[PDB]
């Protein structure tokens, strides 16, 4: 699961 | 290419009374119409975001309503500073489209 | 927040155009910027949009002429338009997107004579 | 393999749901009013061709209140009822029939540019056996976009995909109230009647996707 915010991608 | 048509180009009004400005839509735009104001020698300013939702730094005498294809913009009481031109935008589809523009003439 | 245009002012037919919109008070990596114009005796017309990352949408009629790029470090966005005619005399504006297509803050505007 | 770009329109339509459970006794007490996931199916039309889509709405970060009108065998209490407020989120899943959602496997970046919507609440009657009935009416909140998340499950060499939208919340002008009580004029949206007799809600916008696709 990866999270597409504005700054940088944060996956887990 | 939804076409926004304002029926009038001039409005005559006195210093304290009600004014209403209308515009139609070609298609069904589900409550997604904005309103703008351009005083002489300025840039436009946003007043009403959705079909009724006012913005923060806007006086209380401005309001709007409408759904479907017909929409209105009202002023409860005029002042001398309300002489400007008004626009209705549609923000429902991919190219944003403006209206014609209706000048308000104070009698 | 402030937006400011700067253009040539006078250009010959069948030439190019370049306008630079220097922004202040916000970041270009968080927000997205539009370009519009207004001919004399006509209403407003939409031209294009640049996204947060490098990505552009254009108007369909003027797609084969104009292009939009930006710079994030020195916060300024610029426009180009080439092979222009006598129909292109207008006042050009740069504005900021807020919601889907709402134009939150407007610039002063530069005028073009051709 | 090669990188591409997809700029399309989007309309999402959703609902809420709930569950109401009483306690056993004489009939004057209530144990739970809470949210519950709901799903919806629809068809809409882009520039070229119609598309059929699905959603599923959920919620997180829930504030829960209560009322205690004494302790007798014949009095009105509510053990828990839920409400959504500033410290909370609304989650909406979305998957489509279109050609663009085939390439949402190896995503490089994704952004969305939606506009807001307001959800307001209706009214609900607490039907006591003997006496006048208290009602719960009012409440409003507005939804603002806050990011997109993709997730995969790995089950026997087959991936199971999901695409979730996030929305943060801000309270609005009508306050909710519970008649015939002391509970006074709070803000937020309770789960008594969220939909307010509507068929659906609606949000429209655009998105931009970049992904690796296999190059021909």
């Amino acid at each position: 699961s990866t999270q597409f915010t504005d700054f940088v991608s944060l996956n887990s | 290419d939804i076409v926004m048509t304002q029926s009038h180009k001039f409005m005559s009004t006195s210093v304290g009374d009600r004014v209403s400005i209308t515009c139609k839509a070609s298609q069904d735009v589900t409550s997604a119409v904005a309103w703008y104001q351009q005083k002489p020698g300025q840039s436009p300013k946003l007043l009403i975001s959705s079909a009724s939702y006012r913005y923060t730094g806007v006086p209380d005498r401005f309001s709007g309503s409408g759904s479907g294809t017909d929409f209105t913009f009202t002023i409860s009481s005029v002042q001398a500073e309300d002489l400007a031109v008004y626009y209705c935008q549609q923000h429902y589809s991919t190219p944003p489209t403006f209206g014609a523009g209706t000048k308000l003439e104070l009698k | 927040v402030q937006l400011k245009e700067s253009g040539p002012g006078l250009v010959a037919p069948s030439q190019s155009l370049s306008i630079t919109c220097t922004v202040s008070g916000f970041s270009l990596s968080r927000y997205s910027v539009h370009w519009v114009r207004q001919p004399p005796g006509k209403g407003l017309e939409w031209l294009g949009m640049i996204w947060n990352i490098g990505s552009t949408d254009y108007n369909s009629a003027l797609k084969s002429r104009l292009s939009i790029s930006k710079d994030n470090s020195q916060s300024q966005v610029f426009l180009k338009l080439n092979s222009l005619q006598t129909d292109d005399a207008a006042i050009y504006y740069c504005a900021r997107n807020s919601g889907f297509d709402l134009f939150d803050f407007w610039g002063q505007g530069t005028t073009l004579t051709v």
